[PDB]
């Protein structure tokens, strides 16, 4: 059958977000109610796309 | 004897007529049968031979827990 399209490393590229689950969770809650708008539009984009390799940027 | 008992020969002629064509009617209704049958038995795109499948009312289409589905 066909060929998976898969994207290149250089696009798979970010600065990590390297904290723990204990620093994430202490701060969850104001993460929730000031990054809203990227989060929803992001999770909207997955459930919408059903794809990982269309949603990345 | 011809006039108290027996049938008239035109009256036995017109019914044989009526049954032969009744007879010849069935046959070919019974021909036409069997070719149909045999037809919607090969191809499956008529009323008979509709073997039951999945309903697809049963499907859920709301959001899952997962995205990829």
């Amino acid at each position: 059958p066909g060929i998976v399209e898969l994207p290149s490393l250089e696009d798979l590229k970010v600065q990590e977000v390297k904290v723990s689950s204990s620093v994430l969770k202490a701060a969850a809650h104001h993460y929730g109610a000031q990054c809203d708008k990227p989060n929803k539009e992001f999770m909207l984009c997955r459930w919408e796309e059903k794809d990982p390799r269309r949603c990345l940027e | 004897i011809a006039r108290t008992f027996f049938d008239a020969p035109e009256k036995n002629y017109e019914r044989t007529m009526a049954i032969l064509q009744i007879e010849s009617e069935k046959a070919e209704l019974r021909l036409k049968e069997l070719e149909v049958r045999r037809l919607m038995r090969a191809k499956g795109d008529g009323p008979w031979f509709q073997y039951p499948t999945i309903d697809k009312a049963l499907i859920d289409h709301s959001p899952k827990a997962t995205p990829d589905n």
